């Protein structure tokens, strides 16, 4: 019923990759159910090295969500994650579901970046947060969902 | 179309063929003059008591076969046709036969579990066959198949290396390298063609994204210095002043 681009961004090793894999490539159709409607997303994989940020716009563009990923155990990620979200909102649609993932929370010893930070963002910013485990499938599927059910 | 049954879509077809000369050369213009024909005659594929009839597959190849033959006769005048776009071919073509002299996989951050040993010779090979057909869907086509080989070796050397089925991160730069080393003429106004002259119902899906990875591509190569394939400025310099060399 709904079609819907959904744009993923992150920088290289936040695990990108291993999530729409768990999900479900750098491209993916996949087709969900909400509420006696339906999702068809189009997921738009990006490259996430910095040499290429440049060219990330013609990815987003016309995107009506997009998940913003960063790696828990990696602060680095974090603020890259950060800069794609001014970004989204100086240069994306506003009418775009943001979602925040912040991925390999299994992770416990290794683990650089709070909950309340990300969500603290995430509140003043309009999107919100969720942790994610590829590894675990925690809220992988979920995450997706969520976007579909917060599709105007 | 041979047929003495569909003369009055041949002659609808001719018309349009002449019909196109009399205005001046317009790209913007020309191009959604030919969309609305397009729309206009398959439309008339479909609707005609004639075809009632066909399958959907044969009226997307009849859609097909009318881009073909429209495109074909209507090359010249819309292919490369401006100052521009000679321009920017002939600068996109001059940095790639300089740059793709001295390039690696390490500039573009392809990491060496990635490495394949023919340098995706195939995927290059795939790309270069784009200037021997006219129709922006067998151009699309050279395009989609560069890509397809590339995701196929690229998944080859991670089931080989133990490691994640290739994203964007990998196929991405892996694309902008072998553009480089393929360096097909005219790429700026192949991609421009495409762009405005393929059936526009057909550019969505997978095809579109494929299609924006090698405008991403073209946009990265256009605009590569010392900095964006991390070699030290005077390195840089020294590179580009032995490719022209040789
Ligand atoms: N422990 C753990 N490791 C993960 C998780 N997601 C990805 N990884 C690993 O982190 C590494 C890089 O992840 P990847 O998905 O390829 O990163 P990408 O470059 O952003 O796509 C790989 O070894 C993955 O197996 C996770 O949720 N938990």
């Amino acid at each position: 019923s709904i079609n819907a681009k959904l744009v993923l961004l992150g920088d290289v090793g936040a695990g990108k990759s291993s999530l729409v894999l768990r999900f479900v490539a750098a491209f993916f159709s996949q087709t969900l159910a909400v509420n006696d409607a339906t999702v068809k997303f189009e997921i738009w994989d990006t490259a996430g090295q910095e040499r290429y940020h440049s060219l990330a716009p013609m990815y987003y563009r016309g995107a009506a969500a997009a998940i913003i990923v960063f790696d828990v155990t990696n602060q680095a990620s974090f603020e890259r994650a950060k800069k794609w979200v001014q970004e989204l909102q100086a240069q994306g649609n506003p009418n775009m579901v943001m979602a925040l993932a912040g991925n390999k929370s299994d992770l416990l010893d290794a683990r650089k970046v709070t909950a309340e930070d990300a969500q603290t963002y995430a509140q003043e910013n309009g999107l919100f947060f969720m942790e994610t485990s590829a590894k675990t499938a925690t809220n992988v599927k979920e995450i997706f969902y969520e976007i579909a059910r917060r599709l105007p | 179309m041979r047929k003495p049954s569909a003369g009055d879509f041949v002659k609808s077809i001719k018309s349009f063929i002449v019909s196109f000369s009399n205005n001046a050369p317009d790209p913007e213009k020309d191009c959604a003059m030919v969309q609305e024909f397009f729309s206009k005659m398959e439309a008339a594929f479909r609707a005609h008591p004639l075809w009632s009839g066909c399958s959907e597959e044969e009226l997307d190849s009849a859609g097909d076969g009318l881009e073909k033959y429209v495109m074909t006769k209507l090359f010249t005048r819309v292919f490369a046709s401006n100052t521009e776009e000679v321009i920017a071919d002939e600068k996109l073509f001059q940095k790639m036969s300089l740059v793709q002299q001295f390039i690696s996989p390490e500039n573009l951050d392809i990491q060496p579990t990635f490495q394949n040993e023919s340098s995706w010779l195939l995927a290059q090979k795939e790309l270069q066959k784009i200037n021997m057909y006219k129709a922006p869907r067998d151009k699309l086509v050279c395009i989609l198949n560069c890509c397809k080989v590339i995701n196929n070796l690229l998944l080859n050397a991670s089931i080989a290396s133990n490691e994640n089925a290739p994203g964007a991160n990998e196929f991405l730069p892996v694309l902008i390298y072998v553009t480089i080393k393929a360096n097909p003429p005219q790429l700026h106004s192949n991609l421009l063609y495409i762009q405005r002259y393929r059936r526009e119902s057909k550019l969505v899906g997978e095809a579109a994204y494929f299609f924006t990875n090698i405008l991403s591509a073209e946009s990265f190569i256009s605009n590569i210095d010392a900095k964006s394939i991390s070699l030290d400025e005077a390195e840089f310099e020294k590179n580009m002043e032995s490719a022209r060399a040789r």
